[PDB]
RNA sequence: AUUAGAGGUCUUGGGGCCGAAACGAUCUCAACCUAUUCUCAAACUUUAAAUGGGUAAGAAGCCCGGCUCGCUGGUGUGGA
RNA sequence: AAACCUCCCGUGGAGCAGAAGGGCAAAAGCUCGCUUGAUCUUGAUUUUCAGUACGAAUACAGACCGUGAAAGCGGGGCCU
RNA sequence: GUCUACGGCCAUACCACCCUGAACGCGCCCGAUCUCGUCUGAUCUCGGAAGCUAAGCAGGGUCGGGCCUGGUUAGUACUUGGAUGGGAGACCGCCUGGGAAUACCGGGUGCUGUAGGCUU
């Protein structure tokens, strides 16, 4: 089938995205990046667990698809079918090439698009999971089971942010009281003091 | 205590007959606009070719003509006489203008003759206001501003107090 | 719905045109060809005659371009003509000739070149061009800045042009845009041009409204009736005006009186006021809300 | 191998700055250039006539000839281990007055000023520039306050 | 190039539902729009380094005075 | 849904023979009018470069013209 | 104080909406005999002066958008030079110097030359 992942592990080439020049690329194996009860508000899933990368390497689209399933499978058994929300925060955009044989050797050896891969950095979030803070030890096991589908090493970190938002869990609840944050579906909208005053009236009444 | 420069007037009245085909069928429709308005009309050719309609690129398919002054006002009085001084709320555009189509031109009172035939033309009134000449003068061109614009309803109510026309919804 | 065009992105990428272009006063395409001087001239000024006819006046200026802005060497306005006898009609063609003639003689008088370079004292309307006199200071030379005016035959900007060349300015021109160039046959008869210069074309229009309708005549000419300028004495009025211009083109500015130093405009609001109004608007919005509660 | 086109690789060099397209400001045209004027070259893409070749964009030369619309400049071009003072004819739009020489011209004035001055006074006033010297000895007052302590903050995993 | 939900309106359309029917209502499902949100670009970019490339740091320079010109010209003007 | 007419918004999202990049809004686009600077002739210079040619190009100068009210612009094609 | 004509820089000047504009001015506006040009005196050209600041324009306003300028981001990212530094590698730390960009948070909202008015 396809080569081992050792062949395409290190960020060797410049980013080679599927574009006008590189056409004919087969679709990535991962197509669904959010699953669980993704239609949930911001006030029921406070805890958020990360799988942070520690290596500047490439993660295949097949590893991303496999790790999404293995982490999905464990959460379904653990926190039911609707007690979490998984978000794969790496999209495979780099196209890898293959110089398949069948002799020509290296004459005109510019490969054809083989598959797609995601260039991850050091300290970059690979996959995130929000759930009730009760089920804390249930996500660390879901992410621990997902590391084995990935080359290199990764750290599992439980964020101090509230859910998938960019606000600390220590400051979230109050910033909703004085209405700096209005719940907007899966996320929240920050509201500054810069707009027209008529919008301020619409909130405080 | 309204301002005397805000009285809504008629800028122009645009009449076209889209025959959609060249030939004598059009040059005859040319002369109906002639002896109706009193001025030689201008032709308008097709932008591109469409097989279904039977028109080709740059083919002369229509003829139009614009009328100003009191010559415009009396033709509008003639056209609405055919429409019993009634229009619909959708006939008025949100830019302050309105229009309506007639079915035959002899309805205006002009005498038919067999050498010409009968053509249904199209009306479109462009309401105005003293000061709209700014947006098309060469030197210090400029817009008109919100207050001076003509909304849809103040165009319809103008049609009310002008010709006692009724505006039926539908 | 439909996508909004003028969004945040629209203004982030929007590049305004030049101020004089956004206002619609300068054609920078033609200005680039007018004002700039050849590089091997080195501060030799390139004078140009600016003619701008407005609704109630005619402005004739002469300027050369500098880095910090055009500099006006001298200017003549139509509202000065009442001094020289032209009471009314300060924007017609015959007035344009006077304003051009005034600008010329005023400029030469500031150069000590009024004695030399008289021009056409006996106005004819023909193709006249002043040439420099050897052994004397060279004749002044400028170019016509029509601006944005559509330059067709009989445009008033060429009336001031004819007034300038008859005053003693060496302006390159062709006798094709003058009123009198017959277009279909391609000749120029100076006589009909002499009519427009002495204001005869309007004189007959007063005579035309004599037997046709006098009430409409009173409506087209009111200050003509108020200043008692009948078509009889119009042609001699301009001839008296021209002679009064060539004999005293100097300009004496109006005396500048000190004024009470008041302010009709509204001063710009400060930040403390702008910031405090928001506190009142929000507080009043609340103290009006519990009244409903 | 690459092509030898004249405007090769000048996609950004001759492009107009952001939100600075359109008509050229006329002050560039009404700018005098005497002979021997130090001038720096900067190609503008709006005007395609008389553009300098891309190997002079950013170089600085001196004017030696002035025509109606352009000037002749003598620029130093390095060609494989030898410098060539070569002449180019570039139209005014791609030209600026170099402000590298003026700070010398300005410094000449005070030198010529402070020479005739303080000559009759006799006071010998330093003229040559001198590099930034080692700073003098001074006292630092700690009136009241005492220097606050600095200690490295402990690490905490960001991601 | 691209993930996800929100808030909109029939702006239209998809099976309908009580509608003969009706932008009237009804749950809708979609695209559409407005705010957000995840992820990128050797042949994208508003921004934008470090290293780097020119030029200048005087006597061939500055400052006065006078002549020459067929060049340039309101003007011993401009320039040389 | 698309024929033609009218109004409004419209920083170029069009167009400029072609590849792509750059450039362009009272224009370099579109539409008209008049035209043949796509002509005659010296040198200089740039590009590739050995700093040789050819090609292409840029500034001039001398003519003869075109156009425009004119400043001007034009010795082929907006530039590569 | 402010305007007109011609400008220089070309948004701190733009855009949306709202308010107020003495005097002069700029305009709208009134006409088509002549000049000139249109299918149409709408534009353009021309001749005017009854009316009006409604609009343009000018000024001001908006917890305005944009823009301009700071702070923050951050000595972070990146980076010159150096080591018989670490690490299986991928990469990382240190030494020696240089040093950013969003989000987020402030402040600002045209200066000005020549000529001529008005407020006498």
């Amino acid at each position: 089938g396809r080569r081992p992942a050792r062949c395409y592990r290190y960020c060797k080439n410049k980013p080679y995205p599927k574009s006008r020049f590189c056409r004919g690329v087969p679709d990535a194996k991962i197509r669904i990046f959010d699953l669980g009860r993704k239609k949930a508000k911001v006030d029921e899933f406070p805890l958020c667990g990360h799988m942070v990368s520690d290596e500047y390497e490439q993660l295949s689209s097949e590893a991303l698809e496999a790790a999404r399933i293995c982490a999905n499978k464990y959460m379904v058994k653990s926190c039911g079918k609707d007690g979490f929300h998984i978000r794969v925060r790496l999209h495979p955009f780099h196209v890898i090439r293959i110089n398949k044989m069948l002799q020509t050797g290296m004459r005109g050896a510019f490969g054809k698009p083989q598959g797609t891969v995601a260039r991850v950095h050091i300290g970059q979030v690979i996959m995130s999971i929000r759930t009730k803070l009760q089920n804390k030890e249930h996500v660390v096991e879901a992410l621990r089971r997902a590391k084995f589908k990935f080359p290199g090493r990764q750290k599992i970190h439980i964020s101090k942010k509230w859910g998938f938002t960019k606000f600390n869990a220590d400051e979230f609840e109050d910033m909703v009281a004085e209405k700096r944050l209005i719940p907007d579906g899966c996320g929240v909208k920050y509201i500054p003091n810069r707009g027209p005053l008529d919008k301020w009236r619409a909130l405080h009444s | 205590k309204e301002n005397p420069m805000r009285e809504l007037r008629i800028r122009k009245l645009c009449l076209n007959i889209c025959v959609g085909e060249s030939g004598d069928r059009l040059t005859r429709a040319a002369k109906v606009l002639e002896q109706l308005t009193g001025q030689t009309p201008v032709f308008s050719k097709a932008r591109y070719t469409v097989r279904s309609f039977g028109i080709r690129r740059n083919e002369k398919i229509a003829v139009h003509c614009t009328v100003r002054g009191a010559k415009a006002e009396e033709i509008l009085e003639k056209g609405l006489k055919v429409r019993e001084y009634e229009l619909r709320k959708n006939n008025f555009s949100d830019t302050g203008n309105f229009g309506f189509g007639i079915q035959e031109h002899i309805d205006l009172g002009i005498k038919y003759d067999p050498s010409i035939g009968i053509y249904g033309l199209d009306f479109y009134v462009v309401l105005g206001r003293p000061g709209f000449s700014i947006a098309d003068k060469k030197r210090r061109t400029g817009c008109i501003g919100a207050k001076h614009r003509i909304s849809k309803e103040e165009a319809m109510r103008w049609f009310q107090q002008k010709y006692d026309g009724i505006i039926l919804p539908g | 719905f439909v996508k909004v065009v003028k969004n945040k992105a629209y203004f982030k990428r929007y590049q305004v045109k030049f101020r004089r272009r956004r206002e619609g006063k300068t054609d920078y395409y033609a200005r680039k060809r007018l004002v700039i001087q050849d590089k091997n001239k080195y501060n030799t000024p390139k004078y140009r005659m600016i003619v701008r006819v407005t609704n109630r006046d005619i402005i004739c200026q002469i300027a050369y371009a500098r880095i910090e802005g055009d500099m006006i060497v001298c200017a003549a306005y139509a509202h000065e003509l009442p001094k020289y006898g032209v009471k009314v009609g300060l924007t017609n063609y015959a007035a344009a000739y006077c304003t051009g003639l005034l600008l010329a003689r005023r400029l030469l008088n500031r150069f000590g070149m009024d004695k030399i370079y008289e021009g056409q004292v006996e106005v004819t309307g023909d193709e006249y061009n002043v040439e420099s006199i050897d052994g004397q200071p060279g004749a002044f030379t400028c170019y016509l800045d029509a601006g944005l005016a559509r330059t067709t035959t009989g445009n008033k900007v060429f009336g001031a042009l004819k007034g300038a060349v008859d005053g003693g300015l060496s302006i390159p021109h062709s006798t094709k845009r003058f009123p009198g160039y017959d277009s279909e046959s391609k000749e120029f008869n100076a006589e009909v041009h002499r009519k427009h210069i002495m204001g005869q074309n309007v004189a007959d229009y007063m005579r035309y409204l004599m037997e046709e309708d006098e009430d409409a005549y009173k409506k087209q000419f009111s200050q003509y009736i108020k200043n008692n300028v009948t078509p009889d004495m119009m042609e001699e009025m301009y001839k008296k005006a021209h002679a009064a211009i060539r004999e005293n083109p100097v300009y004496e500015k109006k005396p500048k009186r000190e004024v009470k130093k008041k302010r009709w405009n509204r001063p710009k609001m400060s930040l403390a006021q702008k910031k405090d109004r928001v506190a009142q608007k929000k507080a009043s919005f609340l103290r009006a809300q519990e009244r409903a509660a | 191998t690459n092509t030898k086109g004249k405007r090769r690789g000048t996609r950004y060099m001759f492009s107009r700055p952001f939100r600075k397209h359109g008509v050229v400001p006329l002050a560039t045209y009404m700018r005098i250039y005497k002979k021997g004027d130090i001038v720096d070259i900067k190609g503008m893409g709006t005007v395609q006539k008389g553009m300098p070749h891309k190997c002079y964009h950013g170089k600085t030369g001196r004017v030696y000839n002035v025509t109606q619309h352009a000037v002749g400049i003598v620029v130093n071009k390095q060609v494989k281990g030898k410098i060539l003072a070569k002449r180019i004819n570039v139209r005014i739009e791609h030209i600026k007055h170099s402000k590298s020489r003026d700070s010398f011209l300005k410094r000449v004035k005070e030198n010529d000023q402070k020479k005739k001055e303080a000559k009759e006074k006799g006071t010998w006033v330093q003229l040559k520039r001198q590099p930034a010297p080692p700073r003098e000895a001074h006292f630092v007052r700690t009136n009241g306050k005492e220097p606050e302590l600095l200690e490295p903050i402990p690490y905490e995993f960001m991601a």
